[PDB]
RNA sequence: UAUGCGCAUAACGCCACAGAG
DNA sequence: CTGAATTAGACAATGCTCTGTGGCTCTAG
């Protein structure tokens, strides 16, 4: 193919020789590489956010200025450096530096330790420099700041972590989270969009509008609109703080540069020189700005500060001109930070919306991936890095202004600077983020999401575990808003998303997936040597005459930046210079650089221009350039301008340009996990996917190192006969989910009919499928068991029979125990007391002690009162648990049938797994045939066969393969056997089909799913059962069920569900008022009687049966002061 | 009508006879009235106006105008616990002695 | 034992009521804005006074003699300094 | 008599550990120890 | 994990044959043929020997005493 | 009936706290009646005054 | 019957097709590919002798278009001009053709004794997908005027436009299984969406017309004695006994 | 005056923080007062758990584990005629089926039956049937709370219940060493159920009314066909068919 | 109210994620 | 010198049941 390639090592065909090599079980000298770049956008995003992100970051924060008593003191920072995590100061250890094992055994956060070099200057000139620590970070493992980074897998194996282990995710609180990849809109672009809702915005405002998502190195994001309004006027909206603001655009282009206002005009049409409303109309813009007294740039900068500085708040020593310059830099195409570079952006993006405005390019689609990008966890760990670094200088402030306020006895600041220490601690508000995902902002940081952006990277299995790199989310808002056009599968998104790989139901079409060769670009890079670059091209500079007219002329951007304009004539020589450049690596062009050329067709098409993208976090994937013979990163918006072709035969010259690596490029690496996918109907491939991450399989190699609260592990599982060659491209036998069993498809007992299956008594109760969940339960005394005087340490006291040879002398379980219900768990001393308190063991299910590791504090100064106890609970598969094949088939168990009544071949073989054959005509998963067929071919020869989608034509099709395959066998061409009753005696008359189907077991069992409730808990304000199986609580009897049992006309079986059996309550009521609020007992001398209090006679109070609800509505009505009179007759 | 032509697309065939009653409890009272909660002002019973929809406002005007519930309507029987008139409910049962 | 409701709703009537008829209604005024003390048991004349129910079944009541299973709840007032408007009624009272 | 023997998760070496002494390993001082398992009768079916 | 000790579908005792399998592929025999030579005729028994991925040796590299 | 002299305490036993280990919690009711009521203390000072 | 005597099965054998059949399924096909411009000139009515530059000028003017009339006459002439095909193919393939025919063959007994299934399934097993249809149209073009990266703009064959023509029991080429996932996830969101509609609909019927119930003198009536009908259903009668009257 | 806004209504009062919901968000929507908690309440006395078919029980019976049998109770007054089998139940006990789980005195006072010695539950079915005692109360007789047995009727039910024949009364056939609920194919159509992995809620009636009009009305031969429109919704499905044919 | 033996202990919401049908 | 229709803003609703875990519920002044 081609070296160098990434995709080179792809094999050819599954093999099975790894399983029985000599070498086996020995760990490699290196990990392997197909794994590694799974987690690449995250680890990548994230060194770049700590080293050389955090550089720019503490460049960009402005110095902090603001008033003492007499003088003006400075703040800077210098410097920030985030350490790796190291053990606290005063430790006694062998070891300083600190493993995630560890952090994620005693639960704790794997902390890195962030400390600024902050200057500080008085009058002018700087008096000292403080080292000082801020707080410490989180650090994502294997980044350049684990301590895990750069070790050999025998050495992953030494310090307990996964030998092949990547690592993409935070531990927080002991918890592996991870920062899903978001959709945002793509940066430095100006997207024209259609939104109707604009029109509510302004007096004259319409629906048209060019947004715009400018982001600074990574470190800054503000969105920005420009509206157009009904007259031709064009507002700018700018949002700080999230709030918004809007301001003609006259004043903003007045403002950013010296320029005439003839030479602002002819910026502004510039392409379409002729229509004379544009004309009128910027000529217009022009004016407003004239007509309020700003005929300079510097009258309009004093005016833009004198009404913006209420919002903003600078020091109020600021000129105005200064405080303009500031929201033009918090608010204004922060990607450039040149004026004359903001104000021809801004002039570019006000020609698009005259030309979307005047019908004559298109709309931008911003649910298509064109307009889109990725938000990387780099990306959002440096933008709240950033703010709380802002948010720490202005805490400062906030101290010297409570010691100015309180200790204002003029204490001179001679290195008086540990009032550092009274300023904010960045610990606990950066914890939040990573701990829950909600996102606490004064800017917002650009996003349109508060919540949702860490989730939980649990590993259930490793198919379940990569798809947490690998997910795309489009946002949480979206989930909630009831439209099915965010929701649709785009022809835009080949090769970039999967279509197959997206949940189903609420998160369908929201949570997307990226295919296996698509990647986010993470590098940057120096781009000062492309325009000149470009110059040297037929790209005229922006300031110099084109030679030809503008309306023959393309716009040309580099990376948010206009450069200039190209002749028409000589642009597709400039783009294919470009993408020959950028393919050979030529002249320092990036490999991941989109070079788009939409193309005037003189149509309401895409609006025409070359624009160039160099920036990160944009999908690109590989494909092949066939007129170099290399192979090309190509991104989202390239792509659609670019013929690539699939197979071999589909090449045309002259038209196809590209060509894939791969026919089955399209999918995502769990996606091409499915065994002929293509004879399958795609719901049933979607399907395969969710529930291939919901199976019992074999999660990790760790188990005593790993303390996490449920863990699902399959006992002896196998390696499937039939699978994709992707399956040992990312050697998914270290960790396999299934096993293969004989399925014969029959229908045979009367228990397999809608969705039912059989599974083989014999083969049950020997190892089939058996598996186990390993619970692990952390116990702290001091946080649970708060009672006071801090002193709680495990133990007995000796003599207790409470605990006699149920726990060890350590009031803790023995190691090979088992605990029924009401077994002592665990028992406590109080030390300055001497009780012992002995806690009960209150789970239903029978574990047995796996081990229980005890933990210290951050010192190795804890005592004895942290303990995490792990369980094996046995879970072997029972009737009612659900089991899957790997074609979207599920199916609860229905029956467990003894061997001598399965049907036995004419080969001296009974089946294991009885599949019904009514469930396949309705869902066409013909791939689960030619599994069976291929995998029986595979045992028989001792093979193992190719399963990859779109390797079989219609010429040489499967069927034809594997039967000739079974033929060759001595079998049957079909699949088919002679099969006997084996409770008849007599062969069955049909002709039955019989293969190897790799099976998987989900972890949806019935024991975690039964619940009876006959009395118990009530809820404490309406006395009605409580919800929950783990409160031992009750179920709903709703309206839907009240409605459809008030249609069966039984009134006394509602009567029952619905009053005796929630909440039949007595009241007394005065049966003359008509109140139940009026009663009340009179107090003792016995006699017992009641009083009305409103008439003051007894004798008018009666019972009445109320629901207790009642009650509670007659009483929060009497809050309001509403009478409720009963008719008592 | 057009009930039976909006599922007659479908090739789902309610019975007439549901139809009809629809049609007759829309058209009660000489208009053609919705069924959402503003055809629900016109009820009888409060309390059936407040478990459907804006139940603040349903027991803001029921405190106002002083409104009666006679506690016949099947939510007003569900709310105070009483056998609901439908079904079971239309007759009494009588010890002879 | 024997079913002690035998009486039967015929109808229910919603209204307003006089401030004289709460005030005969209401058992304690209730002025103190802190709930619980240091020793965790609830105020006098605050939110959580025994006048009123007790919340839970650790305590009796003070108006009955009762415990949480037999007490049917106690009604009690805060007595504002100034005249506030009724917001149920404030709509109807901005149109008169 | 039978001391509580717990093992560190590092050097493996075998700590006794009363109630009020602070917990880390006395050699390498490392803050996770797992307890070790000792003798005892637990009957299992084999089935 | 280990080596089932009889296969799933009949009961044929499996178990006593992984090391047999292992150094009759040593050997350089096609895995068909060193499944014939373990007398695994039906393919459920030949699937028990043919599908094992043995995680017992990957899970013993984590072993604790290392002494 | 169109102003308030007083408001309306409902019931305790309508009004719980939910307790759960060594922390209590007050519910929404007795909030927005101690938010009333702090007030009336407040006003009744400056009335004092 | 089915334990002890005959067995029921579904194998490969009652899903494949003769090779005569398949031989006339292979050049219906192959005249399928080439069904192109005669259904655009047929919407945008042109003469038969314009160009094939001029013709995807004009649909790429009723495509980019505010109006979208013409676009819809295309793709709706577009799936006339299919069907005939998908006709073609499925009169060659399914009632004889098959490799077994009706009662031997398991899966038209599935289907044609009301077990479970379609003909529509089994021609998708069998013959062909046929024309892949999201929302009432052929699936949607990118901004550029292409289907899917792998055909050209605004190209004429029914390949680029959503007629798959291949089946799953020799499998899916990946732009129709593109295609077909497409549909696949509009099936999947349009059955999450009704949902929601269609029991916010029937709460506000069933909280109107809850106290209908038949009285002692026949007539329904509202719970407060409004009478609604005189006699139920305008005869009397109930449902469920009308049914042999 | 914002405060007792708030303490009303927690939406009149804008641009204020530090609210909690008022009296009309404890009564006004869903998860409110009268959806929540008067037209909807938890319930007492039912179960739930994943379904599987059965074809050797009845079509109008359900399949109850001892899971659910030992647990679920029905309180049986004693009479003279039916005193030896509760004699005997409250001999099994608590955790022997069939058995029961306590008896009820006749002065209301609840006595617990002893899972542990048998020589207190020999001596309180001794004590059934005596007449009334010291204590001044001869109006009833004692109530023994014994557990679901063969016969009993339970009303089934799976959400979202959306016509009549989505709740139907079946009765109880008790199943050992299983944790589900095992339903006939006839009835999978009238709760559009398929054991993919769907649970069932069975309410299970306290009263004698109750367990009447479920064995009357309710039950599960009664609701054959379909208030739609008549038409039939049990009958058998996808094996049988075939095989009848 | 539940567990344990009249006695001792435990007596919950709100968000956000994930999932089942 | 005032009733008139109109239009913008406010607001209320948007399927059902069930299972889990994890963080926070008064931290900031
Ligand atoms: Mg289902
Ligand atoms: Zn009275
Ligand atoms: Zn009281
Ligand atoms: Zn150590
Ligand atoms: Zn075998």
């Amino acid at each position: 193919m081609d070296p160098g390639s990434r995709w080179r090592n792809l094999p050819s065909g599954p093999s099975l020789k790894h399983l029985t090599d000599p070498s086996y079980g020995i760990p490699r000298e290196q990990q392997k590489a197909a794994l590694q770049e799974l987690t690449r956008a995250h680890v990548e995003s994230f060194n770049y956010a700590v080293h050389e992100g955090l550089g720019l970051a503490v460049q960009a924060i402005p110095p902090f200025e603001f008033a003492f008593k007499d003088e003006r003191i400075s703040f800077t920072i210098l410097d920030a450096v985030i350490s790796p995590p190291t053990v606290p100061k005063g430790t006694i250890c062998k070891e300083a530096n600190v493993y995630p094992a560890e952090c994620r055994g005693r639960r704790s956060t794997y902390r890195g330790k962030l400390t600024a070099d902050i200057n500080w200057a008085v009058n002018g000139i700087s008096k000292g420099i403080i080292k000082q620590f801020l707080g410490y970070v989180p650090i994502m493992v294997k980044s350049k700041l684990c301590n895990l980074r750069n070790l050999p897998p025998q050495a992953l194996i030494e310090h307990h972590e996964e030998a092949e282990e990547m690592g993409g995710y935070f531990i927080i609180n002991g918890i592996e989270k991870v920062i899903r990849m978001l959709i945002m809109p793509r940066r430095n672009f100006p997207i024209a969009m259609i939104r109707p809702k604009w029109k509510t915005r302004g007096p004259g405002y319409t629906q048209y509008g060019v947004s715009m998502h400018c982001v600074r190195e990574e470190h800054s994001a503000v969105n920005m609109n420009l509206h157009y309004l009904e007259n031709g006027t064009v507002m700018l909206n700018f949002i700080y703080r999230k709030e918004l603001f809007f301001l003609p655009l006259g004043f903003a282009l007045k403002a950013l540069v010296s320029f005439s206002d003839y030479q602002i005009f002819q910026e502004l049409i510039k392409g379409k020189e002729d229509d004379s409303f544009l004309r009128n109309s910027v000529s217009q813009m022009l004016r407003i700005v004239m007509e309020e007294g700003c005929s300079t740039q510097k009258q309009v900068l004093n005016y833009l500060g004198e009404c913006f500085r209420v919002k903003l708040n600078v020091p109020d020593w600021y000129p105005n001109e200064q405080a303009a310059e500031f929201l033009f830099n918090q608010c204004i195409c922060i990607h450039l930070k040149s004026n004359t570079e903001k104000f021809y952006m801004l002039c570019l993006m006000t020609r698009k919306l005259f030309a979307l405005a005047k019908g004559e390019c298109m709309e931008d689609n911003p649910d298509s991936l064109v307009n889109q990008e990725v938000l990387t966890p780099g990306q959002l760990f440096l933008m709240f890095l950033k703010e709380k670094l802002e948010g720490w200088l202005v805490s400062i402030k906030i101290a010297f202004d409570k010691k100015a306020q309180k200790t204002s006895v003029s204490m001179n600041t001679d290195n008086l600077m540990r009032i550092f220490t009274m300023g904010i601690d960045l610990t606990k508000p950066f914890e939040y983020l990573f701990a829950t995902g909600n996102l606490r902002s004064k800017t917002g940081l650009g996003l349109l999401q508060d919540s949702g952006l860490c989730v939980v990277a649990d590993k259930l299995n490793f198919i379940r575990y990569l798809s947490h790199f690998r997910c795309v989310h489009r946002g949480a808002d979206f989930a909630k808003m009831r439209t099915t056009t965010v929701r649709r599968l785009l022809p835009e998104s080949w090769g970039f998303l999967c279509p197959v790989h997206t949940p189903d139901g609420e998160p369908c079409g929201l949570m997307n997936h990226l295919t296996a060769v698509c990647e986010v670009v993470t590098q940057f890079v120096y781009t000062a040597s492309i325009p000149a670059l470009l110059c040297n091209l037929g790209v005229t500079p922006i300031d110099g005459a084109p030679h030809r007219s503008y309306s023959e002329c393309y716009p040309v951007l580099l990376d948010g930046v206009m450069v200039g304009w190209v002749d028409k004539d000589l642009a597709p020589g400039i783009a294919d210079s470009l993408r020959h450049f950028k393919v050979l690596r030529e002249k320092r062009i990036p490999p991941w650089m989109e070079v788009v050329l939409i193309p005037m067709t003189g149509k309401p098409s895409l609006y025409p221009g070359l624009f160039l993208f160099t920036t990160p976090c944009r999908l690109v994937r590989p494909v092949q350039n066939l007129a170099l013979g290399k192979e090309e990163l190509i991104g989202t918006m390239e792509q659609i301008f670019m013929n690539v072709a699939i197979f071999e035969d589909e090449v045309f010259a002259g038209v196809t340009t590209h060509q894939e690596l791969f026919p089955h490029s399209l999918l995502s690496v769990i996606a091409n996990f499915i065994p002929f996918s293509d004879h399958n109907q795609s719901p049933r491939n979607m399907y395969q996917c969710q529930m291939g991450k919901q199976t019992m399989g074999f999660p990790l190699l760790t188990y005593q190192d790993r303390s996490d609260n449920k863990l699902y592990r399959l006992q002896t599982p196998q390696s499937p006969l039939v699978r994709p060659s992707m399956y040992d491209y990312y050697d998914m036998d270290n960790y396999p989910i299934g096993t293969n069993a004989i399925v014969a498809v029959i229908s045979y007992t009367g228990y397999d009919m809608e969705d039912a299956m059989i599974v083989n008594k014999a083969s049950w109760e020997r190892g089939f499928a058996h598996g186990s969940v390993y619970k692990s339960e952390f116990i702290d005394l001091s946080e649970k068991i708060k009672q006071g005087d801090s002193s709680l340490v495990f133990g007995i006291k000796p003599g207790d029979p409470r605990v006699l040879q149920k726990l060890d002398d350590d009031g803790l379980p023995f190691i090979g125990a088992k605990l029924q219900y009401g077994d002592p768990y665990y028992s406590y001393l109080n030390l300055n007391t001497g009780e012992s308190f002995v806690m009960y063991y209150k789970s239903k299910e029978n574990c047995v002690v796996d081990n229980i590791k005890v933990c210290s504090n951050d010192t190795g100064s804890g005592k004895f009162k942290c303990v995490c106890i792990t369980m094996r609970v046995p879970r072997n598969p029972t009737i009612g648990d659900k089991f899957a094949s790997r074609h979207g088939q599920k199916g609860i168990l229905s029956r467990l049938w003894p061997a001598e009544d399965m049907p036995f071949t004419e080969s001296g073989m009974v089946p294991d797994i009885l599949f019904n054959p009514h469930g396949f005509p309705s869902r066409m998963t013909i791939g689960m045939l030619i599994e069976s067929m291929a995998g029986k071919s595979a045992a028989l020869h001792g093979l193992c066969h190719d399963a990859t989608p779109f390797i079989f034509s219609e010429e040489n099709s499967a069927l034809e393969y594997f039967g000739e395959m079974l033929k060759a066998a001595g079998y049957n061409f079909y699949g088919t056997e002679r099969l006997y009753s084996g409770i008849s005696g007599l062969e069955l008359e049909a002709d039955i089909f019989i293969g190897v189907v790799y099976y998987q077991r989900l972890r949806h069992m019935v024991s975690d799913k039964f619940q009876v409730r006959t009395t118990g808990a009530r809820d404490r304000v309406t006395n009605q059962p409580i919800g929950g199986r783990n409160v031992q609580g009750g179920i709903r009897f709703g309206e839907m069920e009240r409605d459809a049992l008030l249609a069966h006309g039984t009134s006394f079986l509602l009567h029952d569900r619905l009053f005796n059996c929630s909440d039949r309550s007595v009241a007394h009521v005065c049966v003359k008022c008509g109140s139940l609020l009026s009663p009340l007992l009179e107090k003792p001398p016995r006699n017992r009687k009641y009083n009305c209090t409103l008439c003051s006679r007894s004798d008018t109070i009666d019972t009445v049966s109320v629901p207790y609800v009642f009650r509670y509505f007659v009483a929060e009505l009497a809050a309001m002061n509403i009478k409720v009179k009963l008719d008592v007759v | 009508k057009e009930i039976k032509d909006v599922f007659a697309v479908y090739g789902i065939a309610v019975d007439p006879r549901h139809l009809s009653l629809v049609a007759d409890y829309m058209c009660f009272e000489g208009v053609y009235k919705p069924l959402n909660r503003f055809g629900i002002r016109s009820n009888s019973s409060p309390l059936q106006q407040m478990t459907f929809e804006t139940s603040f406002q349903f027991l803001k005007q029921a405190t106002m105008l002083g409104s009666h519930d006679e506690l016949r309507s099947p939510s007003a029987c569900l709310v105070v616990g009483k056998v609901v008139r439908g079904g079971t409910g239309l007759f009494e049962l009588k010890q002879p002695l | 034992s024997k079913n002690m409701p035998w009486r039967r709703l015929q109808g229910i009537s919603f209204g307003m009521y006089s401030a004289e008829e709460l005030k005969k209604l209401s058992v304690k005024s209730i002025t103190n804005p802190r709930y619980l003390d240091s020793l965790g048991n609830p105020s006098a004349n605050g939110l959580y006074d025994l006048a009123l129910g007790p919340a839970d079944s650790k305590e009796v009541c003070s108006t009955c003699v009762q415990d949480f299973s037999n007490c049917s709840g106690h009604l009690g007032h805060i007595e504002l300094p100034l005249t506030v408007y009724n917001p149920l009624l404030f709509d109807k009272l901005y149109l008169l | 008599q039978q001391p509580m023997i717990y093992i560190c998760g590092e050097c493996h070496t075998e700590n006794e550990i009363k109630s009020r002494d602070p917990i880390r390993c006395r050699e390498c001082g490392y803050r996770i120890m797992y307890k070790k398992r000792t003798k005892r009768l637990v009957v299992f079916d084999a089935r | 994990m280990i080596i089932p000790v009889r296969c799933f579908t009949c009961g044929k005792i499996v178990g006593n044959k992984w090391e047999a399998y292992l150094g009759l592929l040593q050997a350089e025999y096609t895995e068909g043929d060193a499944l014939d030579a373990l007398g695994l005729k039906r393919y459920c028994c030949r699937r028990m020997l043919l599908a094992h991925v043995d995680l017992i040796e990957k899970l013993l590299n984590y072993a604790p005493l290392e002494k | 009936v169109f102003f308030l002299d007083f408001l309306v305490v409902p019931p305790s036993r309508y009004r719980p706290v939910s307790r759960l280990g060594d922390q209590m919690f007050t519910n929404g009711q007795t909030v927005n009646l101690q938010a009333v009521m702090k007030d009336v203390v407040l006003i009744r000072k400056l009335l004092a005054l | 019957y089915l334990q002890l005597y005959r067995g029921f099965t579904l194998g490969v054998e009652d899903i494949l097709v003769k090779p005569k059949a398949d031989v006339k399924r292979q050049r219906i096909i192959e005249e399928s590919t080439h069904c192109g411009p005669q259904a655009v000139r047929a919407a945008l009515n042109l003469p038969e002798a314009a160009s094939y530059d001029e013709v995807r000028g004009k649909w790429q003017d009723a495509h980019l278009g505010k109006d979208q009339r013409d676009f819809n006459m295309i793709d709706l002439k577009f799936k006339e001009e299919v069907n005939h095909y998908s006709n073609e193919i499925n009169k060659a393939c399914m009632p004889f053709g098959l490799h077994r025919q009706f009662p031997e063959n398991s899966l038209q007994m599935m289907v044609q004794s009301g077990a479970k299934g379609s003909t529509v399934n089994t021609m998708q097993i069998s013959c062909l997908l046929g024309q892949i249809e999201l929302e009432g149209r052929r699936p949607p073009l990118m901004a550029s005027g292409k289907s899917l990266p792998c055909f050209e703009p605004y190209e004429f064959t029914p390949r680029a436009g959503g007629f798959v023509t291949g089946r799953f029991l020799t499998g899916i080429k990946p732009p129709e299984f593109f295609f077909h996932c497409m549909a696949g996830r509009e099936g999947l969101v349009d059955t999450a969406v009704k949902t929601s509609r269609s029991g916010y609909l029937q709460r506000c019927i069933i909280k109107h017309l809850e106290g209908l119930v038949v009285q002692y003198d026949l007539t329904v009536r509202d719970s407060d004695g409004s009478v609604v009908q005189f006699l139920y259903g305008e005869d009397g009668l109930d449902i469920p006994k009308t049914q042999f009257l | 005056q914002s405060h007792v806004n708030i303490v009303f209504d927690s939406e009149m009062d804008k641009l204020m923080m530090d609210k909690y919901p008022g009296i009309r968000q404890i009564l006004e929507k869903k998860e409110g007062l009268f959806r929540k908690h008067m037209m909807g309440k938890r319930v007492d006395y039912a179960a739930r758990s994943v379904i599987c078919p059965d074809m050797y029980i009845n079509t109008n019976e359900i399949g109850i584990p001892m899971v659910f049998a030992t647990k679920l109770t029905y309180p049986q007054p004693v009479t003279p005629w039916n005193v030896q089998e509760l004699r005997q139940a409250v001999i099994n006990g608590p955790n022997v089926h069939p058995g029961a789980s306590m008896v009820i005195n006749e002065d209301g006072s609840r006595t617990a039956l002893s899972a542990v010695d048998m020589t207190q539950r020999e001596a309180v079915a001794k004590q059934l049937l005596t007449p009334a005692t010291g204590a001044p109360k001869p109006q009833g007789t004692k109530i023994v709370c014994r557990h679901v047995k063969n016969g009993d009727i339970l009303l089934l039910n799976r959400q979202p219940t959306l016509h009549r024949p989505s709740i139907q009364a079946h009765r109880a056939r008790i199943l050992p060493e299983e944790k589900v609920l095992r339903l006939h194919y006839a009835n999978c159509k009238a709760y559009n159920a398929d054991f993919d992995g769907d649970e069932m809620n069975a309410h299970f009636p306290q009263s004698e009314l109750g367990r009447a009009e479920a064995y009357v009305l309710a039950c599960t031969d009664q609701q054959y066909l379909v208030p739609k429109d008549g038409q039939p919704l049990a009958g058998l499905i996808q094996d049988h068919m075939v095989s009848g044919a």
